[PDB]
């Protein structure tokens, strides 16, 4: 088994303040295949200068995906 | 499926090399793709961490060698035959 | 592997430092069949 370090030596974890309404947004970025987003390019071979069909792992043209943000903490001055 | 990754570990001692070969209708085994063809040095094309370069119709058609060059690949190639015959005089050429 | 989740991830920055950090989007993946364009350097630049 590998070995990853010491334990948590604090016992008290600190807090989270669960606020879901300040990080409900909209910021639509949809899939644009045009453009060729989020494709897996084919991992065994490659191509040069040609136009073909080829059966994969992509995501729906469209597609507007689950959005997820990340913010800062609270804090008072200089102590968050 | 198409991607094969484990392969027969066989030295390529000096000569059993792509270099000092162009030109030559050889046999090939590279990291688990084997066949017969001609190599050649032609200009450096497609994604080079994926050292195969196929066509639309999935023939191998170029290498990236260990050496460090782009190597351009083809098949070997047969010579077409055929025989000018005379019934009567019972005579034959032959035509490549 | 049959489930997944997102981990939160906050900044304990100070009140008067803070930043703003851009929202990622996930997209799931199923079995189609594309149209790829290779261009002569091997990329991908369209798809249908």
């Amino acid at each position: 088994y590998v070995d990853v370090g010491p334990d948590s030596v604090k016992s008290a974890c600190i807090e989270v303040d669960i606020q879901q309404t300040f990080f409900d947004k909209t910021w639509p970025r949809p899939i644009d295949v045009s453009k060729a987003d989020g494709i897996i390019y084919p991992q065994g071979r490659t191509y040069s200068n040609i136009t073909i069909t080829y059966q994969g792992l992509f995501p729906y043209q469209g597609d507007h995906g689950d959005m997820y943000v990340y913010s800062a903490g609270h804090a008072t001055g200089t102590t968050p | 499926t198409d991607t094969n990754s484990v392969c027969p570990k066989l030295e390529f001692a000096n000569d059993t090399k792509i270099a000092s070969q162009l030109g030559n209708c050889v046999e090939y085994s590279l990291y688990g793709v084997s066949g017969r063809g001609v190599f050649q040095n032609c200009t450096a094309v497609g994604v080079r961490q994926q050292r195969f370069v196929y066509d639309a119709y999935q023939n191998l058609v170029g290498y990236y060698s260990d050496d460090g060059n782009y190597y351009c690949l083809r098949a070997c190639v047969s010579v077409p035959v055929s025989v000018i015959y005379d019934k009567e005089t019972k005579t034959h050429a032959t035509l490549f | 592997i049959k489930y997944y989740s997102i981990i939160p991830h906050s900044i304990r920055s100070i009140q008067s430092d803070r930043k703003a950090w851009a929202a990622f989007y996930v997209y799931k993946l199923q079995p189609l069949t594309f149209l790829l364009d290779f261009s002569v350097d091997g990329y991908i630049r369209r798809a249908i």
